[PDB]
């Protein structure tokens, strides 16, 4: 696909860092190497479903104000195409599948099959949480369902499971064409205390190590590479000075388009034809 | 259990010897497949179940009566078998009450010497209520003297049960006596019911002759297949030779399911009713599992198995709550009902 | 795989051994053995009717590092002189190298022969050969 | 964005296991496979006729940082002297990092070296290669 | 775990400073090439117990006036992520492990064992200091205390030794997943005397080759590596010019967290199905 | 912060000692092992059916700055001329640097060749290497 | 390990020595030694019942560098003519290189040939065999 | 191959055989080069190896040869 890093980041950075903060042990754990007064006063402040202040992150360039105590600044980099495929073939498809998904079900009786229900068409289905079938388990998936044969299998008539799949758009067939881009997103904690600013590269630094294990960046946005930069005063002229240290996150990914092929063949005919000459 | 020698205990210095006999022990094999009858008789004591085991003795306790027929019978029509063991009751209403004494004799047929529905619905509440419990039984029961096929088919659907059999057919057999006895289709049952223990385990009565003389109705092919598809056992009288003979259609049961041999044939339920079933390493050796190495580890055992001495396909794995159950597919010896030729004629050029 | 595991003998997995004690420095053992088999033909066939045992032959050579004490010489298994009258037969044993169980004796070893060489820049050598009278799975 | 119908491999979406264990701090791993395939010649022509496969060969060999502790050494899979012969044959897999399921299982892996290199501005490094009897994967 | 090494390097030269300089010939040795004058002159304002002046250690970016006659400014710089594990697997663990420690401990009897305590329950026992056990010595080490057997031993009822170890949290399975960073610290030594300058750049070489080998650096830190700058005024336009030599500390150091793992298995169990097609 | 569930050796953390004194300067050591794993094949197929182990072989190579005093050549390790004939086998151990504890030994190390490079723009370098017997960890 | 702890002999830890004197450049020395060994057979089994020793012989060769002095026919231990007469038998000695103590003496050797090769870019080599009566582990 | 082919014999069969002709022929005009006449065969071998393909040598005694066929 086309993709937008900076919006994967905003959209993915924000929820872990809610859950992080919510939670008193997990800072606890991740300040463990700071001083005992720093650790103390940022988890007194920003921690815990009763901190008064709060941490906010949002892209550069807004016209209003911002939460100078504490802010992830967001700011799009540089990127530059890496690897070709020849042809400019990244793959190719007999059926038009959409994003990959994880969903929770729960196994239910069905004329003696029993069946998972997935809110979606199932273009492909790659695992069953924690199940292998074997060929006398007839395992069928058919539309938005999976199926799978009743007879042996009474004492899981209400197993829980988890299924990884992905959608599917239409039944064409086509071309992926495309490239891989390396390219560069920037992120700064921005406070007006240096503590607070060295806690938030912490914080952030955590919550990346986290990101590598999502299946957003496993299957797309790979490779993440960090750098870091000085912390130094962003803005020096106010009755304060604003501090910050920038990390640039680097990550490889596929730019690419569905060329769908219309053109379908389903039978040779032969004939043959005779020269007099 | 191991045998400590001396059994009593010693502290000062001395031997003790411990004793494994489990390596000799032995007798661990199936009962013999015991016949079963209730019915009339004089001279024996009423609602007693007696062991049986020749028709002298049988003669001596019973006499003069349809049971001691129905023992030769049973011992008659299996001549070139092993004539086995025989539990019988002389019955002087309600049957079950008798029927309960059988509970604890190990036999495994059963057939009463009625053609009365009633007795035959309680026959087979009682085959029920043994082999819900540990101990596996079935009945087989007949029809009076002549019944129609509309007759046969309401009885068999009064009687849809997986662990009974109807038999339609009647006829006459002769006696040792001499005697030319026409017999109720019920004494034709009595005579399936032996042969079928005189057979192995998970061995089939169908196609197998019946020594009788004579039968009260001959059912041509479509008839042939009409009780067999209701599920009726029925006997047919072989014409395409000079040397003809009876011989018995199928071993079908009066619940007939095409979904599930072990309740639709009578030998497949046997043989489930006999069949016999048959290494761990624990996570603490890693750090984290899933179902596929499981079933990819499982697979390279059973490889390195098979090759000193199993199909991914047939091998599938479930874990749930720190527990793996691994179930294995396994195929069962069945017994053929159908061939099928295909004869392909082509030609062929000589050349010399 | 492991030694325990191996199913083909190797050098490691044998030792050789003569009047109890382990040879040392062996590098090599080869042993021959010969039957006489012939055939028989007759006058009606050109092809032979059957094949007939006639005369047993069989050597054993073994060739080491000479070491510097304990050589077949210091040892008295090899003669160099009027010394060769006086030995007598001798068995030779290839041993399993872990359960000491005998693999192959050699019965009734005599010598036929005994060599050295010597070189500028390389490891002396000895080489003996034996005739032998029989072979056994199993010491005498 | 995720999407399944393009996607690679990659040194963050592997994991490399033995005996049930991730292997820590692993650097490579390099799976090399050689088929023996021999070009059939006959009088009549320079073209070859045919191709034969006759001997299967191959080898897996692993980098890894030298940790303080579960070196392969430490865990036994290496061997530094003559233990060399009481280390029964030991199954690698390689399994996706995601789904936890297998990609490629080399089975019968029997060590041919072991490399140990100590220097002054560097972590210290281990390095082992393995001859297998069969390589397989399962889908 | 996440590091910071900035804290890091104030928490370890500021004892170690203090300690050289309450420590005459210490310094009589680390400044033996020096001119003779610019020696004894450092000598007698520095150094000793009596010491009037005083050396100060802190980061940079104060809102208050230094001791410009002599400071540590310590100055986070850049890094950068170097090398990375096959599925970012660090390592993995089957017992949650914490810091390294060392403790001085001395044997006691009891119940016919010798015994040795320790602050904490110990997750892992590297050394006892001195001492090799044989199997017939019994050693068991059980919640914070190691254990050892008396019978042979008898001499030893008091002896004392140091215990290497580490803590345990917790008995839970995980991965430590993460990564490899390179980075840099600046440290300058401020003087409006340029000889003090050089002696407290000579003084903070000492320092940084002694805590070469503290076990804070050997177990992480690793391969510290160290630039100089040139000397140079600071600041140029007071009524006095402020000189310093800049340092740079550079360190390879692990980045990572504690991903528990809750699965456990404990039984297979086997069954056979029967098909009858 | 010092953790050990994660750490890994470095040109730091390791001493290496000979006779009981370290050696100074050193600047690489390179430990190198081999079984001579051998493949069995027969009629019949193309797989291996087994791997044994038939020849085992390892060196140690040290690269040392050329001292002024206490080289190997003055230390007596190394031998310039005829009397390497007078050493004997001399084993080699690589020390933890901390808790002094040996990571690994190298037993019965004999000399192969020894080198002295003197260079123009450079510190002059030592190198050798050894054959040895066995080598053994301890824990 | 050190000369002096060697197990096995090398070429270093041996001298060929003629009539006192060591033998300069010798690149190589060979032994050989036959018992004419036999086995006896009788009718009633296929299988040699004993082995006797019958004829004794033995081959010492030596091999060399040309020297431009002292070569055997400058030393008078070999013969290129008529002088072959005149020679008589002699007494080899291969002696260890340490101690002088005598490793083997072969004695009574008398010349079966002698042998030289000429090459445009190589050393010029000498080759030289005798026959002798008998050999020991000691000086006659 | 020659025993399939019958050009080749194993046992008493080669009593059963008679004398062949060996042509060796232009590959491009498929003239004759060489005729070998009245081939009878010497020896037949057959090498079985691990990891190679199977090879078969079989040498005849001839009575003739001529630029030409018969």
């Amino acid at each position: 696909a086309i993709t937008s890093v900076d919006s994967y980041l905003l959209s993915e950075i924000k929820p872990r860092l809610n859950t992080v903060l919510e939670n008193c042990y997990i800072i606890d754990e991740v300040l463990k190497d700071f001083d005992y007064q720093t650790r103390e006063s940022f988890k007194e402040a920003f921690c815990g479903k009763n901190a008064q202040h709060e941490v906010t992150v949002g892209f550069n360039f807004p016209k209003f104000k911002n939460n100078y105590e504490a802010h992830y600044l967001i700011q799009l980099g540089q990127g530059q195409e890496t690897k070709n495929s020849l042809g400019s073939i990244q793959s190719s498809y007999f059926e038009a599948t959409g994003d990959t998904l994880v969903e929770s079900s729960t196994a239910i009786r069905e004329d003696d099959k029993l069946v998972f229900t997935v809110s979606k068409p199932i273009g492909e289905l790659i695992k069953v949480e924690d199940i292998e079938f074997a060929k006398y388990d007839n395992l069928q998936v058919e539309g938005n369902k999976v199926s799978f044969k009743y007879q042996t299998n009474e004492d899981y008539e209400n197993y829980n499971a988890n299924i990884i799949f992905t959608e599917k758009k239409n039944d064409s067939k086509g071309l992926v064409k495309g490239f891989t881009v390396e390219e560069q997103v920037t992120v700064v904690g921005l406070s007006f205390n240096v503590d607070v600013a060295r806690c938030l590269d912490a914080v952030l630094k955590m919550i990346l190590i986290s990101m590598r294990d999502s299946i957003e960046e496993q299957q797309t946005f790979q490779l993440q590479n960090l750098s870091f930069g000085d912390i130094a005063p962003i803005i020096e002229d106010g009755d304060s000075m604003i501090f910050g240290r920038p990390t640039i996150i680097k990550y490889t990914s596929s730019l690419d388009l569905d060329y769908t092929i219309t053109q379908d063949i389903n039978k040779l005919t032969f004939k043959e034809r005779k020269d007099w000459k | 259990a191991v045998e400590p020698f001396p059994r009593r205990p010693i502290t000062r210095p001395h031997a003790s010897i411990e004793v494994d006999t489990s390596g000799i022990g032995g007798s661990a094999g199936s009962s013999e497949k015991v016949f079963c009858l209730i019915g009339q008789a004089e001279g024996g004591e009423p609602n007693t179940v007696y062991e049986l085991r020749n028709y002298s003795q049988a003669k001596r306790l019973f006499r003069s009566g349809e049971l001691l027929d129905a023992i030769e019978l049973a011992w008659g029509s299996n001549p070139n078998y092993t004539a086995g063991r025989i539990l019988a009751m002389r019955i002087e209403a309600t049957w079950a009450d008798k029927l309960d004494k059988f509970a604890h004799e190990g036999g495994y047929y059963i057939v009463p010497l009625s053609s009365k529905q009633s007795v035959h619905a309680e026959v087979a509440s009682f085959v029920k209520e043994r082999s819900d419990a540990g101990e596996p039984m079935r009945a087989i029961v007949g029809g009076g003297f002549n019944e129609s096929k509309e007759q046969l088919f309401g009885r068999q659907a009064s009687l849809s049960n997986p662990r009974v059999s109807l038999v339609a057919n009647s006829g006459t057999f002769v006696m040792d006596d001499g005697r030319k006895n026409h017999v109720p289709a019920y004494m034709v049952a009595v005579a399936l019911g032996g042969l079928a223990s005189g057979l192995e385990i998970g061995e089939s009565i169908t196609f197998k002759p019946l020594r009788v003389s004579s039968l009260d109705q001959i059912y041509e092919s479509i008839d042939l297949d009409e009780l067999n598809e209701n599920g009726i056992i029925s006997i047919e009288f072989v014409r395409n030779r000079t040397n003809t003979f009876f011989r018995i259609v199928d071993d079908v049961t009066t619940f007939n399911d095409k979904s599930d041999p072990v309740k639709a044939e009578m030998a497949v339920g046997e043989a489930n009713d006999f069949l016999v079933s048959e290494d761990q390493f624990i996570g603490t050796r890693t750090i984290n599992t899933s179902a596929s190495i499981i079933k990819d580890f499982i697979q390279s055992y059973l490889g390195r198995k098979k090759r000193d001495n199993f199909p991914a396909e047939d091998v599938q794995v479930i874990v749930e709550g720190n527990e793996a159950r691994i179930s294995m597919t396994v195929y069962p010896i069945r017994s053929f009902k159908k061939i099928s030729v295909s004869l392909v004629y082509k030609q062929q050029t000589l050349q010399a | 795989a492991s030694e325990a595991k191996q199913t083909v003998h190797t050098g490691n997995t044998v030792l050789l051994m003569i009047k109890g004690k382990p040879v040392g420095r062996a590098q090599s053992a080869s042993g021959q053995r010969e039957y006489g088999t012939t055939g028989v033909y007759e006058i009606g066939s050109i092809m032979p009717q059957e094949h007939v045992y006639l005369r047993y032959e069989g050597t054993i050579t073994v060739e080491r590092l000479r070491m510097k004490k304990e050589n077949f010489a210091d040892l008295g298994y090899a003669s160099l002189g009027e010394e060769i009258l006086k030995k007598d037969i001798i068995d030779i044993l290839v041993v399993d190298n872990l359960t000491k169980q005998v693999i192959i004796s050699y019965h009734g070893c005599s010598a036929n022969n005994y060599n050295e060489t010597w070189q500028t820049n390389e490891i002396v050598t000895e080489e003996i050969e034996f005739s032998y009278l029989t072979a056994s799975d199993k010491a005498r």
